RNA sequence: CUAAAUACCGGCACGAGACCGAUAGUCAACAAGUACCGUAAGGGAAAGUUGAAAAGAACUUUGAAGAGAGAGUUCAAGAGGGCGUGAAACCGUUAAGAGGUAAACGGGUGGGGUCCGCGCAGUCCGCCCGGAGGAUUCAACCCGGCGGCGCGGUCCGGCCGU
RNA sequence: GGGACGCUACGCCGCGACGAGUAGGAGGGCCGCUGCGGUGAGCCUUGAAGCCUAGGGCGCGGGCCCGGGUGGAGCCGCCGC
């Protein structure tokens, strides 16, 4: 909508919203990110700290497929299986703990961020955290490694 | 000649919502009558919040509403939320509740009614409690947006922890001179 | 409902016309011919309408029933009054006040009928 | 013998002369329509004495007498016969005016319908 | 230029929302009158006709 | 609506075909309906006109019930010339007034070996709509 | 060695447009890469519209003729051959007004024109009274139809339940 | 225990205070142009657009509607784009 833009209200105004002393010239400060070690030093330090310099090790042929290790917290652990299995787990008097295969839903590591409900589980995952294991053992569950 | 400043003689606030939808406007029309005819300030907070923008009336998660009803106005007491009532997946047990909201997510309607709860709209709230009697008014985390992490004191400044504007985070993306004590300086 | 449909017809309606700093509506049952919530003939469940007679002598009074709300062929019933000036205004007053049929427009129908009878009066 | 309005208030106008453009008399390319000057050294822009007055909000007419004809009515553009029956409940306040492109045989359709409804016409005998 | 953004995409839920609003407003007698339709003689506005 | 994708609906293109049509196409555009007495006998709606056909004028300033024959067919002007359809020049000579073939009804045809062949052929497919259509 | 998915401002034939409308849109809507310019490489225009149909003004008269005056065609020559509509700058003529501080302008009046108000005897509308009139005429009953409401204190039966 | 108006609620009404402006910013335009989807049982050779106008007027204003002349074939109002 060009009718809703600013240029429709600027008709009849000489400087077109750009001033009379500092005319809207072509490139007063330089094109692009010019002047990092120069006249644009303060903006590059007060808003982008760490822009200039090298740090860390180079890695020539990096494949993002190798580093794929998605994580899941203990908050949304019971959301992986359906709600029907959660009701029957506490309802069952034999103590048959349902199995939640973390790799099946698309995660590899389990992190112990959240609280677990007091009913046993069997957790199959590719990796585990230290705190995630003690929370599972605290309820009376088992951590099963799988590859 | 009068030596007064017209710089801030015009208060900036919302008189009517910028939304053009007609269902909110009919609810706004209902609560304009309740504000100027009843003596309760509840009809003054609801009417003020009905004008507010989407970022001003943040969604309220279900687990927060359980948490604030674990410390309620001493138990039958309804919940009034101007925003949207969203569902939380890291909550196990939900009690029966009386919830008033402009919008409720579809999973949250099934979860509340499965526990024997009740969901009311704002026109039903006026028929139930015209003055807001026996009501708890709640709101979501206003600073819960990711936008506020970029706000405040600018980065590259001592004790000014604020997320910078970076296209992608990595080892060579604003970890150099402005951050390293080995390279130049740090704050 | 009445308030829900009013927010739609208030600006984007075919019967509404706006020119010369004025706003009018050409609805068949919009007596006083003004775009307003009270006077809209299509919006409300109960509607009073005053129109000139088909033969030019008398007035027809449009009465809207509450049974067939989505049945516009049956919802409207029309009665023709071809009596004297005093008796015509007495009947339209009786159909609105004594039936409690949308009573805020009783005098507006009286004003419209008093001019339609004057319009069909022989011109000097 | 014309159609009187309901009331005849005293029409007051703060200014009746048109607001002419600055230096509109000096040039033909400069039209009479008002344009607000925005020059740095413009005498009219900074309200010099003895210069062209600029339109302000203080020249607005009274809301009671705004858009009212000297006869006491307010105009309404009418294209066909069907638009006449709108004004029969606005008879003593608003008048009807026929459009320029209305044919002569359709103008002589309109006039008598407003005469039966006692609706005042600004231009009844236009073509004849 | 030819590469001006001519086309616009709408969410699937929003596309289905307006159709539901369009169908629901077609059953109210007052709204269809405002579209100028000359159907005052129609017996029932939700006009359902046999499959013949 | 037209449904053929290869048939032009453009106004500028259609006028280009009409004003730049070749001479054998010009004759086909110049077709005029037959008189009503011919129409049950030949079962033909309209037909291209030739040099010697009896013509009544239906529209224009020269319309009437007079019977006149064609003088010539001027395919370059979209104009035919009828016998007594003419106006007076200034110098005293007479000039034939041009009448478009659309405002022309034929009361008598010019029968020929090639003329007669079209009559059954136009009446053949005219009937075909009444066996296939019925 | 090897097709398919792929590209296509050249060419052939197409269809279409929320595009532009003769200073726009291709340079070129027209005898346009033409007229024209430069030794050459190359540069490169301007230019659409009578009328429905020429029915393109027969004939008379002045002038050497160009050009007119009559007459005629047309619905219209106020469409008369670069002719539809014909603005402004500019010029010619008619009417009015004015004129030694260049002209022009703002505010306030006054005078003169211009047409308009179709004003030239100044408002009608209701309620009551009077008397002159003229009706098929009022209230109240009977019959039929229609509509509204009902807390019928809760009549009966249908239909639905976000 | 038988009765005036009203209320396009984005509407109407009542109180007080104030009104400068360059660069610059914001809001309202029933200010204006062009084309598209709707809409006015819209206008129109008994005269469209365009143009001229010593007339009547409206709006603070951008501008707009009638009256007269010319013109001969299209044009506009409202809701959105």
């Amino acid at each position: 909508p060009s009718r809703l833009r600013k240029t429709r209200k600027l008709r009849g105004h000489v400087s077109h919203g750009h001033g009379r002393i500092g005319k809207h010239r072509k490139h007063p400060g330089g094109r692009g990110n010019a002047g990092g070690m120069h006249h644009h030093r303060i903006n590059f330090d007060k808003y982008h700290p760490g822009y200039f310099g090298k740090v860390g090790m180079r890695h020539y042929h990096l494949k993002r497929n190798q580093s794929f290790c998605p994580t899941v917290n203990l908050d949304k652990l019971w959301t992986l299986v359906s709600e029907q299995t959660r009701v029957n787990a506490a309802k069952n008097k034999t103590g048959a703990a349902p199995i939640i295969d973390v790799v099946r839903s698309g995660y590899y590591k389990v992190l112990g961020k959240g609280k677990l409900p007091k009913q046993p589980v069997i957790v199959k995952a590719k990796f585990f955290s230290r705190r995630a294991e003690e929370k599972i053992k605290g309820v009376g569950g088992a951590c099963v490694l799988v590859a | 000649g009068v030596d007064i400043r017209h710089n801030k003689d015009r208060k900036v606030r919302r008189k009517e919502p910028k939304s053009q939808d007609i269902y909110l406007r009919l609810l706004v029309k209902l609560y304009r009558f309740l504000a100027r005819r009843t003596n309760s300030t509840f009809n003054q907070v609801v009417l003020k919040r009905l004008f507010m923008s989407r970022t001003n009336r943040p969604p309220l998660s279900l687990s927060r509403m359980i948490r604030k009803m674990k410390l309620p106005g001493r138990e039958n007491k309804t919940a009034v939320v101007v925003g949207t009532v969203t569902d939380d997946v890291r909550v196990q047990e939900v009690p029966k509740l009386k919830v008033c909201a402009l919008r409720v997510t579809s999973r949250a309607r099934s979860r509340i009614l499965k526990a024997g709860g009740k969901i009311l709209t704002f026109d039903q709230l006026a028929l139930d409690s015209p003055k807001g009697r026996g009501t708890v008014l709640l709101s979501g985390p206003r600073k819960g947006r990711e936008v506020y992490r970029h706000f405040g004191k600018a980065p590259g400044t001592p004790h000014s922890h604020t997320k910078p504007y970076v296209r992608s985070k990595g080892r060579k993306f604003e970890r150099a001179r402005g951050r390293r004590a080995s390279r130049g300086y740090k704050n | 409902s009445a308030h829900l449909q009013w927010m739609v017809v208030r600006n984007c309606s075919s019967f509404l016309i706006k020119r010369n700093k004025q706003t009018y509506s050409t609805e068949p049952n919009n007596l006083k011919a003004r775009n307003s919530f009270r006077y809209n003939g299509l919006i409300h469940r109960k509607t009073v309408g005053v129109e000139p007679a088909a033969d030019g002598k008398g007035v027809v009074v449009v009465m809207k029933r509450r049974s067939g709300q989505r049945k516009p062929a049956t919802s409207y019933v029309r009665t023709t009054i071809n009596k004297n000036a005093r008796a015509t205004l007495s009947s339209i007053r009786h159909m609105i006040r004594k039936n409690k049929y949308h009573p805020d427009l009783r005098m507006a129908a009286i004003r419209r009928a008093s001019a339609i009878l004057r319009s069909q009066k022989p011109v000097m | 013998a014309a159609l009187r309005p309901l009331v005849k208030p005293k029409i007051v106008k703060k200014r009746t002369k048109k607001f002419i453009r600055h230096q509109s008399d000096r040039y033909v390319k400069i039209k009479r329509n008002w344009r607000k000057p925005r020059g740095i050294d413009n005498r009219v822009r900074r309200r010099f004495k003895g210069q062209i007055l600029m339109p302000n909000i203080g020249y607005g007419s009274n809301k009671k007498t705004k858009h009212m004809l000297p006869s006491g009515f307010r105009k309404f553009l009418v294209h066909n016969v069907k638009e006449l029956e709108v004004l029969l409940m606005c008879n003593k306040s608003y008048c009807a005016e026929i459009a320029h492109n209305v044919s002569s045989k359709n103008r002589k359709a309109i006039v008598e319908r407003a005469a039966q409804l006692a609706i005042r016409v600004t231009n009844p005998n236009a073509r004849l | 230029k030819t590469w001006r953004r001519w086309h616009r995409r709408v969410n699937t839920t929003q596309k289905r929302y307006a159709i539901c609003s369009a169908l629901a407003a077609s059953a109210l007698p007052a709204l269809v009158m405002s579209k100028g339709h000359r159907i005052e003689e129609v017996p029932e506005l939700p006009l359902v006709v046999e499959d013949k | 609506m037209k449904f053929n994708p290869f048939v032009t609906s453009d106004r500028s293109k259609n006028r280009k075909r009409h004003f730049n049509a070749p001479s054998h196409i010009r004759r086909k555009i110049m077709s005029s309906p037959l008189s009503k007495e011919l129409r049950q006998k030949y079962n033909v709606r309209s037909m291209p006109i030739r040099k010697d056909d009896e013509v009544q004028v239906v529209r224009g300033h020269y319309k009437g019930q007079q019977i006149g024959k064609v003088v010539q067919v001027y395919r370059k002007k979209y104009v035919i010339y009828i016998e007594r359809v003419q106006r007076e020049k200034a110098n005293g000579t007479t000039v034939h007034v041009g009448i478009h073939p659309s405002k022309v009804v034929i009361t008598r045809l010019k029968l020929d070996k090639d003329r007669k062949k079209i009559l059954e052929r136009k009446a053949k497919s005219r009937q075909v709509g009444k066996e296939k259509g019925k």
